[PDB]
């Protein structure tokens, strides 16, 4: 989290926390209520940012459920929409914490390997997590929207 | 369990060496004060259930809503509970006070204890009131012999 | 020696997909070899704590451990991995029910 | 490193489950003292030299064996060493305090000291002491309740050494 | 014995012999005649065992019948072989007996106490012992020496 | 207090390698005698040992 | 100092029977201290077993 | 490493004798072998990749527990770190199946795998179903005598670390 | 506890099968190596005080600190605990070598040993060290037929 | 020591001790009658030094010992007695060995960290060092107080 | 590493003294052996290869199985491995009898040496021969005085691997 | 393959002075394979320091 990074970057240098990390943590704990409510405001809204996000995608990129598609069927489209709500849960966890930093101890470190051993195509999940994040950010207000815009972004360009 | 001459005994033995002037200067230090700690500790143990009324009534003269329902003293089996307490507190400085030592506290009180109260809800400050009180009865009584065992409990549980 | 999971794991996938030469390359470029070594020292087994440079109290340990032991005393690996569990697995073991003999003097 | 918010984030990726309302109740007791421990990191920060120099003072006069000769501290270099370690408790625990966690403690400090202090012939009831005394010391600067939190990290340190 | 012992494990959890203790019995009914082969050779045998156990043992160590030793005298050495001979019968019974109860029983339970308190060494018996052991297998097939020489050990770890 | 080995009851160095607290630096300008050093430091700080001739 | 030996037989009526063997548990002599003398005859008194006798040897 | 033709060279040297009829029987066998090893090597190689695709599916389909939460092979980077894993078994058969000798895997995989999985929690068991279904994936690639020799190779596998 | 017979009757068990050939060559090559692992126990439990013996001179020698004033074989007590610890990793490595599996060792030495050493301050390296020293008496005993045994109890402590 | 300098410079070059070296270390042993009789001659006298070099340090930096000093009070004042005699006894440790090795691994390591901790003035324990070689270099002849100053200087160096 | 004065040194350090009568005794004894030593050093140093050449050639003229195949030294390679290990034992036992202290021998030769040589197969008495065959030739060459101080830590090393 | 060489200045501007000899690691020039050119470039750049002249020898 930002806590964490503050204290990893202090005890990288052998020292107390500068003013300049401190603020950083202020800034932070200043801003964890309205962090809580947007996480939470996704939270309850899951299960309609996935089916709206899988709705997009599969409109966008037929092709993916299409016969010969990685999604093709029933039980794949399932694991498509699970790994969307993955990924829905650890944004979540991301804007909790502050930082991306969730997002990539759980699900971006090694994603390319996991997704060429089951044949998922990248292109595609970039297009699902933009998709996801039209369908998230519609749900928030403005000054949130940009936000948590900024850790789909992340996630999207690590995909990519 | 240790006292001061079984201290400087595990002392020396953990040097491998044998008594020298100074250890025999602190063991006779020891066996100066001995006499008085012992009436110290007589004196405690005479008036026990006198110093547990006093402590007591001064712990809930200070705080009084501990035995108002809701109040972590408020039964005749949470009542008990803390005089009880108190009377271990009081028990354990006795015998830290003839040893001269106070790692009987430290082993068959402190360890622990912090978690128990946690556990039970006991509230701590109160309790070290309450230890205050009692080593403010003790030293009306004996002088100031007590006063170090008295605070290493009140450190101890804070 | 290594500290930590994350210390082993990152020398352990360059030997897994990319070879010795990889991890080697990698190791001597770290910023520990050039604050610690430069270019022009030898590196030297490394007894003083320094965290900032990863001398923390687990990789002193290790350090003087390994440092002790002759080439080829052993076979072992002094740093399997660090995690939950232990390098013989007893704790997954299964606990028996009741002990395997019991003693009474009605029971002979 | 884990802090208190990574610490409930993992709680609830190994059971694989969106944040509850119970969740929620402790990021938000998290963020409710993250200011008190902003402010006593600051403090420690402003006065750690002060708080090593009395907290060393202490264990000494406490144990005077350890200085004189034949004490484990005893040397220049064994007595910098001793308050080299005062100093990284308490930059430690200070680290602890304002992550709300105490895995760091575990994972840089703690993982392996009882062996080292073992096989260095570092006493380790001393040891302990020294940070019992660094925690009154530490208390007493930062006010009560940054006391009442930073005793946590402390006796972490005291009891992962006992 | 070696039938009391599997009848003892079956009475302890009340019930019928087991397959296995079954066939321990019927092994040990299978090896009685080996069994009463050795320990007649070692009865037939025992004067000139205990003798030269006795003779190599005291040539080994010679403060034992020095004076200040505790076999110092006639008496005392006479004991000495006696406590020999009482070893190697009981060896003989533990090998008719196909486990070491009679040997614990009448001669290795209470012994320590007694040569302690009688400051007899220990070594020294234990040295008789294992001349007693060479003796015997000197004379015994290789079969019946080793069969011996289980007991043997037994009363030499039972020393120690 | 003097002349002892880091390490404790493990302050021991097998002597097929460096003493624990040696340093070997290059320095532009030296003798071959410390160049040829340097190179027994280097293979015996790596490799743990000399290696045989050739 | 002063000990009692209690002789009791406590039938096994309210408990099932067991191939184990009980023999001892049904009859038996046991020296006890005087202070566990009120303890035991109560125990053997709520088990349903009768007090057959009690010595003091002095 | 030990190969066929030095696991006999080295026998021979140790009992310091030239090669006899026995020994050219050996070696004779190794050389006639070799090029449906060679060929077996190359077809895995060619083929690694699906191998892996294939037999991880089939694990994960037996045992759905070990990708969802709370599984070991839950996380991006425990799914790569699993298939890498088996990567490792792939390659190393092939070796071991080119060489016509186990001695690499004694020396290269099996020393300190079971303390490594067991320190990090990896199930062992799960890790044996893994190697099993490599096993049949592999044969379903190379043919009849190529997969009766790589199954050898597999079952050491799994024999050391079951 | 298992042996290497009942360790297979559980893998074949675990799958609901019944014993196919190489199950039962596996069992035939544990019963050919029945005789050699008898005789390797039988000479380990003649020679059990030597081999304690030679071990623990071979760990003091290695480490004479351990036996000095304050070193963690410093007293009767402590250096009596120490070689107890090693003649209990001798029979029950004898008891593993016996039954051909690591069972034993797990069930009645390893089950919070570990915990037990890093709790009282016993210095766990030097064990293994000690533990290395008795494989390498037993192995010029009987040869390499107990070395793993040994290793598991080294591998159970780190 | 001298001889183990000679031992470790050979050892880390993994030779035996050249010529050099093996004359090194006959200079040190020819010349260790004279540095025992200083050595000697230092211990005998050790009270007149630390009078002599407090009096004369307090007389240089009397700020020391006035109010609000290191050293004020009696108590304090006996401690930078007591570590002006423990520099004198490093000093002798010292001259017998040959080389500062000791006075550098019991008094030098980490003596910077130690009187920064404990509040000490280090200019101060220049001033101090430097006031004992005048007075222990007094009682010496002049080839010995040559080699004794330097050990001083060696302290009055690592302090500075 | 420790020589006499440096033991002298720690011991009355420790017990934080300055040097007595007795202190200086021993010194004064280390002084005087030290001519010797030194003259006993060079001469090491001057015939250490002749050393090596006629001792080895007494170990494997007493255990010639050791140069033949099956033999721990059959082998150039193993051969020249322990002509080294006889190198470096000469070496550090000249080192050691200059320190006139056999604290050298603990820190860089003997501690887990005999585990290394268990490991690896050494046979650790034909070891200690190849010892015994150095410490022979050494005292024929040195004298007989110098042949008794070197002997000490010829025998410390033989100790240290029996 | 290819080697390059790179002449460089790298001050010490982000740490404290001390007594060692430091002057060859600041100003240097070394050649390095192709393939730790990149990471040597960025390096340098890191440290603050200068890429004075890149050469490819050939
Ligand atoms: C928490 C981190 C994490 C993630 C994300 C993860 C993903 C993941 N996705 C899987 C299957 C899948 N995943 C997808 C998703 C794809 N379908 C379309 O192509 C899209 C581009 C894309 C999704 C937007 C599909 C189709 C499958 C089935 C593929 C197959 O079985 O062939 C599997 C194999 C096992 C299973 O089905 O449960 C994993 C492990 N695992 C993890 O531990
Ligand atoms: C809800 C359960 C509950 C009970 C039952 C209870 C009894 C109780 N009565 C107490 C004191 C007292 N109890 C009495 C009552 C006595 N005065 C006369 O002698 C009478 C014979 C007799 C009453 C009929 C008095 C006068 C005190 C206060 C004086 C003292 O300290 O003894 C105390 C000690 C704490 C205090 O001072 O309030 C308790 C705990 N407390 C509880 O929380
Ligand atoms: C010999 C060392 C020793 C100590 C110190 C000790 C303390 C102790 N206090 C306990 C309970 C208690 N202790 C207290 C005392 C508190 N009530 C507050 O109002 C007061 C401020 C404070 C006392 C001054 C109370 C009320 C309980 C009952 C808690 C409950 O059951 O809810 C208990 C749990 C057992 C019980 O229910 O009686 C322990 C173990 N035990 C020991 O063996
Ligand atoms: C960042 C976390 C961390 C810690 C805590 C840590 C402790 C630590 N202290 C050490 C030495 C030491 N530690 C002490 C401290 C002791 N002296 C007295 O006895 C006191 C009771 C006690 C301190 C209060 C001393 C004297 C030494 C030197 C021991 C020696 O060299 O002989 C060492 C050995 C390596 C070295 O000296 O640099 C470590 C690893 N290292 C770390 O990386
Ligand atoms: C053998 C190597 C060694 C040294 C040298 C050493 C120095 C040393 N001096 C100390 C106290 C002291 N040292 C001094 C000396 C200073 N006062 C003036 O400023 C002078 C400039 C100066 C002396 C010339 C004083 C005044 C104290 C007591 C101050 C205090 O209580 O902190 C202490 C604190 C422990 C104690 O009081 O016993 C140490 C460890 N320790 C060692 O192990
Ligand atoms: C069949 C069961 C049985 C055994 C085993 C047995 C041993 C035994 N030997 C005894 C005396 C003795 N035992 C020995 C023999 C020992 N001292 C010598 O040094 C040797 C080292 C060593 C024999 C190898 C001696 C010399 C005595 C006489 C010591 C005395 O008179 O105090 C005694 C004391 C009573 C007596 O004098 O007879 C016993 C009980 N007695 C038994 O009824
Ligand atoms: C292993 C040695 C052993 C023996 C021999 C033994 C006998 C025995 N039989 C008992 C009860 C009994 N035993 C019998 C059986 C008898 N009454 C019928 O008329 C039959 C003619 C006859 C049996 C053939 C009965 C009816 C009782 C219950 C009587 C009662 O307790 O009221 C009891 C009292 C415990 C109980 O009720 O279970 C014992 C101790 N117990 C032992 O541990
Ligand atoms: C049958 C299964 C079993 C095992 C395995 C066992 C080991 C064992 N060793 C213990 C203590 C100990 N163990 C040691 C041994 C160490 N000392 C060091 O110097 C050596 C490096 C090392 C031995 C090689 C020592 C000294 C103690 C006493 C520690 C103390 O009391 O402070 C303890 C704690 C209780 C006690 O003191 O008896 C156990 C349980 N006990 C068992 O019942
Ligand atoms: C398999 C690898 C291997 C080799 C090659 C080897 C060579 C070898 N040759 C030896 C002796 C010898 N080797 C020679 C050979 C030389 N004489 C002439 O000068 C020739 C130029 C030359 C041979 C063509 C001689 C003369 C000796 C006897 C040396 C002596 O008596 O001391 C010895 C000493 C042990 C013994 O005599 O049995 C070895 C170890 N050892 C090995 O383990
Ligand atoms: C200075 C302290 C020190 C010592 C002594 C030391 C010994 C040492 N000897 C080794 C191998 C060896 N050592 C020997 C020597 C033995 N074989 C013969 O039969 C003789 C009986 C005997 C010598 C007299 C041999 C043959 C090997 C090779 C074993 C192998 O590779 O299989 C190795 C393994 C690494 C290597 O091959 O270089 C070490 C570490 N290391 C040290 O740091
Ligand atoms: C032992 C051989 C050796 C020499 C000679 C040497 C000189 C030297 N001086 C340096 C820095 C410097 N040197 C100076 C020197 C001063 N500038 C002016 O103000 C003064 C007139 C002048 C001194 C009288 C300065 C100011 C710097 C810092 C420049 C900077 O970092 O911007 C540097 C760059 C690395 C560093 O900052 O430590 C070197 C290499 N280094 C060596 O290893």
């Amino acid at each position: 989290s930002v806590v964490t990074k503050a204290i990893v970057s202090a005890d990288a240098e052998a020292r107390y926390l500068s003013p300049g990390e401190l603020d950083r943590i202020r800034g932070f704990v200043s801003s964890g209520e309205r962090r809580l409510r947007v996480a939470q405001t996704l939270t309850e809204s899951r299960e309609r940012i996935i089916k709206q996000a899988g709705d997009q995608l599969f409109q966008k990129r037929p092709d993916l459920v299409s016969p010969g598609g990685n999604a093709y069927g029933a039980e794949r489209t399932a694991s498509c929409l699970r790994d969307l709500d993955y990924y829905l849960r650890l944004v979540t966890f991301g804007i909790v914490a502050g930082d991306v930093t969730p997002i990539e101890e759980i699900g971006v470190i090694g994603v390319k390997e996991m997704y060429r051993n089951l044949e998922v195509p990248l292109p595609g999940m970039v297009e699902a997590v933009k998709a996801m994040k039209s369908v998230a950010t519609g749900l928030l207000s403005g000054d949130d929207s940009a936000e948590v815009g900024y850790y789909f972004d992340y996630l999207a360009g690590a995909l990519a | 369990m240790l006292d001061a001459v079984t201290k400087i005994i595990n002392r020396t033995d953990a040097e491998g060496r044998y008594f020298a002037s100074k250890d025999f200067d602190e063991v006779t230090r020891f066996f100066a004060t001995g006499e008085a700690r012992l009436r110290a500790a007589s004196t405690i143990s005479a008036n026990a259930a006198s110093i547990l009324r006093e402590s007591a009534a001064a712990l809930f003269t200070e705080q009084p809503d501990l035995l108002r329902p809701g109040g972590n003293a408020y039964t005749s089996r949470r009542y008990a509970a803390c005089v009880r307490d108190m009377e271990y507190f009081l028990r354990y400085a006795t015998y830290a006070l003839v040893a001269g030592d106070t790692s009987v506290i430290d082993e068959r009180v402190l360890n622990g204890l912090k978690e128990t109260y946690m556990s039970l809800g006991v509230p701590i400050p109160s309790t070290v009131a309450g230890v205050t009180a009692m080593k403010g009865v003790v030293a009306s009584m004996i002088g100031s012999e007590a006063n170090v065992y008295f605070d290493h409990i009140a450190k101890g549980l804070s | 020696a290594p500290s930590n999971q994350k210390e082993i794991i990152k020398y352990h996938d360059l030997l897994a997909r990319k070879g010795l030469k990889a991890a080697v390359d990698a190791m001597v470029t770290t910023e520990e070899y050039t604050e610690i070594f430069g270019d022009d020292t030898v590196p030297f087994a490394r007894y003083t704590t320094d965290p900032a440079h990863g001398l923390v109290t687990q990789a002193y340990l290790g350090g003087v451990l390994v440092n002790a032991k002759h080439t080829y005393q052993n076979r072992t690996l002094n740093f399997p991995s660090y995690g939950p569990g232990s390098q013989t697995g007893g704790e997954q073991r299964s606990l028996p029910l009741v002990p395997e003999r019991v003693f009474s003097l009605g029971d002979g | 490193m884990q802090d208190a918010i990574t610490s409930v984030i993992n709680t609830y990726d190994v059971q694989g489950k969106y944040f509850d309302t119970s969740a929620f109740d402790k990021l938000k007791a998290y963020y409710a003292t993250g200011e008190l421990r902003v402010r006593a990191a600051g403090t420690i920060s402003a006065n750690a030299a002060t708080i090593i120099k009395e907290a060393s003072a202490k264990l000494f006069s406490n144990q005077p064996d350890l200085v004189r000769p034949g004490g484990n501290a005893y040397t220049t270099r064994r007595y910098a060493a001793c308050v080299r370690d005062m100093d990284y408790f308490l930059r430690y625990a200070t680290y602890a305090m304002l992550a709300g966690d105490t895995s760091i403690l575990d994972e840089r400090v703690l993982n392996g000291l009882k062996e080292t202090y073992n096989s260095l012939g570092v006493p380790i009831s001393s040891t302990v002491q020294g940070i019992q005394a660094m925690k009154e010391v530490t208390g007493s600067l930062v006010g009560s309740g940054a006391a009442k939190e930073m005793g946590v990290y402390f006796d972490y340190l005291s009891s992962g050494l006992s | 014995s070696a039938i009391t012992k599997a009848i003892l494990n079956a009475d302890a959890e009340a019930r019928y012999l087991s397959p296995g203790e079954i066939d321990v019995v019927r092994g040990y009914l299978a090896s009685g005649e080996r069994r009463v082969r050795v320990a007649r050779v070692l009865s037939d045998n025992a004067l000139r065992i205990v003798r030269g156990a006795g003779d190599t043992m005291f040539q080994k160590r010679p403060d034992l019948v020095a004076p200040g030793g505790n076999a110092y005298g006639e008496v005392r050495t006479a004991k000495c072989l006696r406590d020999l001979d009482y070893f190697l019968r009981l060896v003989t019974y533990g090998v008719l007996a196909g486990d070491t109860s009679p040997i614990d029983e009448i001669g290795l339970i209470g012994i320590k106490e007694t040569y302690s308190l009688l400051e007899v060494p220990v070594p020294g018996v234990i040295d008789g012992i294992k001349a007693a052991k060479q003796q015997a297998a000197a004379l015994l097939s290789s079969e019946d020496a080793a069969e011996a020489s289980f007991y043997f050990d037994y009363v030499i770890s039972a020393m120690s | 207090s003097v002349g002892d080995l880091p390490g404790g009851l493990w302050g021991v160095r097998p002597g097929f390698q460096s003493p624990p607290k040696q340093r070997y630096r290059w320095t532009l300008k030296q003798s071959k005698a410390e160049k040829e050093a340097l190179l027994e430091a280097i293979y015996r700080q790596v490799l743990e040992r000399v290696l045989p001739e050739g | 100092a002063r000990t009692i030996s209690i002789t009791a037989c406590v039938p096994r009526r309210t408990k099932s029977v067991g191939a184990s063997r009980e023999i001892q548990n049904v009859y038996f002599t046991k020296r006890i201290s005087f202070d566990q003398f009120t303890p035991e005859y109560q125990r053997i008194h709520r088990q349903g077993g009768t007090i057959l006798n009690v010595q003091c040897m002095g």
